[PDB]
């Protein structure tokens, strides 16, 4: 997984 | 239902953990005997630094209650170091800015009390228990504050619905005997639970308030209670759980509330809103600023969920997907907990860590991967 994709898993949850 | 709820709960739990490694830089996980609605990190570290929590116990009369303090290992376990005897449960505890070793409870029957922790330094558990007992209140509360300005002077509120402000400075502590106190002031301004109070960070006088009847106070304790509060305004139209004032603007000011949102205040205009954070599907029972970065603060829920947030990115647009997702403010949503939190703290020692509690025993100490938060 990559750095945008992590940001909007953090936003996600 | 329950049975279908708690199955959702955990599979997406251990989701979460799938998901840890990429979102966390840290989490640490405690399963404790008892559970804890009080949480809060000392300052100061020793040396990978070990640093202190303070905590509590939530017996329910079931055994004996206790003031904890634990030991964390920080970039990884963590211990507890101390107990002293508590009459209750310990609502909420917290230690005096001018000095750590001074603690304030909320404690059984709306008591206040007081410990002082230099007096057993040494001592794994402590059975003599409190050095001072706080008179006034009649019903069981979370409201507990200390002055920031004012060295020994703190307010307490409670389901009394009454808030009372005491005066411990000069009074001796000692393992001989427990202090009664008496309130120096007694404000009644409110017509149900005072639910938060905080002394304002920058001057002596200015106290806040919220309470279930829905209103945002602040009080001049310089005033006797013959007085009226200097400003009351309704907050929300649910009841407001919460209150945090930001630690570098002196205006700005947030109310956490059942209506599942936060909203924000400028202190000079308490009669609109400047903003509302939404995102939270249940009630917001708390709400903490970052003590390192102004516009960055917390918040936790009956969603089990805990919200970081980042005021900078307001007044900013984003695509529809993330749209989707939340506002362009919401940073980083902690979905470790498997229950309702009860209580976060901001590390003030390390930027971007948090320790927060759950209901159903368990205490997490975590940090959101620099990736989010760095920029």
């Amino acid at each position: 997984i990559t750095k945008p994709a992590i940001r909007r898993l953090a936003r996600r949850g | 239902s329950e049975v279908d709820l708690e199955k959702k709960i955990q599979e997406e739990y251990k989701l979460w953990k799938q998901n840890v490694p990429f979102l966390y830089d840290l989490v640490i996980t405690e399963a404790l005997e008892w559970p804890s609605l009080t949480v809060e990190w000392f300052p100061g570290s020793e040396r990978s630094s070990i640093q202190k929590l303070l905590l509590g116990t939530q017996t329910s009369g079931n055994d004996q209650n206790y003031l904890q303090v634990a030991s964390v290992q920080l970039p990884y376990g963590l211990d507890i170091v101390q107990k002293i005897h508590h009459e209750g449960d310990v609502n909420k505890a917290r230690f005096m800015p001018q000095n750590p070793d001074i603690i304030a409870t909320l404690g059984l029957n709306g008591n206040g009390y007081i410990f002082d922790l230099n007096l057993y330094r040494e001592q794994p558990i402590v059975q003599t228990g409190h050095q001072a007992c706080l008179r006034h209140h009649t019903s069981e509360g979370f409201g507990l504050g200390w002055n920031f300005i004012q060295e020994g002077t703190l307010a307490t509120g409670t389901e009394d619905t009454s808030i009372c402000v005491w005066d411990i400075k000069g009074k001796s502590l000692s393992l001989e005997k427990s202090i009664d106190v008496a309130p120096v002031s007694v404000y009644h301004r409110h017509t149900a639970v005072v639910n938060d109070l905080q002394f304002h960070l920058q001057h002596e006088a200015l106290l806040t308030s919220v309470s279930d009847d829905c209103t945002l106070q602040i009080h001049d304790t310089r005033l006797p209670s013959s007085s009226s509060a200097s400003q009351c305004v309704k907050a929300h139209e649910q009841p407001v759980n919460g209150v945090a004032f930001n630690p570098f603007n002196d205006y700005l000011l947030a109310t956490a509330s059942a209506d599942h949102t936060v909203a924000l205040w400028d202190l000079r205009r308490l009669n609109q809103r400047l903003h509302t954070l939404e995102g939270h599907e249940d009630e917001v029972y708390n709400v903490q600023w970052s003590p390192h970065d102004e516009p960055i603060l917390v918040t936790s829920s009956t969603d089990r969920r805990v919200c970081v947030w980042d005021l900078s990115k307001i007044g900013e647009e984003q695509t529809v997907e993330d749209s989707e997702d939340g506002a362009p403010e919401l940073m980083f949503m902690h979905g470790g907990h498997t229950n309702r939190v009860s209580d976060l703290s901001w590390n003030p020692n390390n930027k971007w860590v948090l320790a927060s509690l759950a209901d159903d025993n368990i205490l997490q100490i975590w940090s959101p991967s620099k990736v989010i938060w760095a920029s």
